[PDB]
């Protein structure tokens, strides 16, 4: 369980654009840990590992 | 994932 800390909007590719303040749920990164594979209320897909965090 | 990096954050 994580939470946007900045807005990101996407740039195709399967990214995901998230707001700050969002909550998000985290399947999984890719192979330097740059980029996370998330889940939001409008979708699914890559955003920054730095843009997001854990909450709770 | 994206090839290219992420933005940095700000």
């Amino acid at each position: 369980l994580f939470v946007a800390l900045y807005d990101f909007v996407a740039s195709g590719d399967n990214t995901l654009s998230i707001t700050k303040g969002e909550k998000l749920r985290v399947l999984g990164y890719n192979h330097n840990g740059e980029w996370c594979e998330a889940q939001t209320k409008n979708g699914q897909g890559w955003v920054p590992s730095a843009y997001i965090t854990p909450v709770n | 994932a994206p090839t290219y990096p992420p933005p940095l954050p700000p």
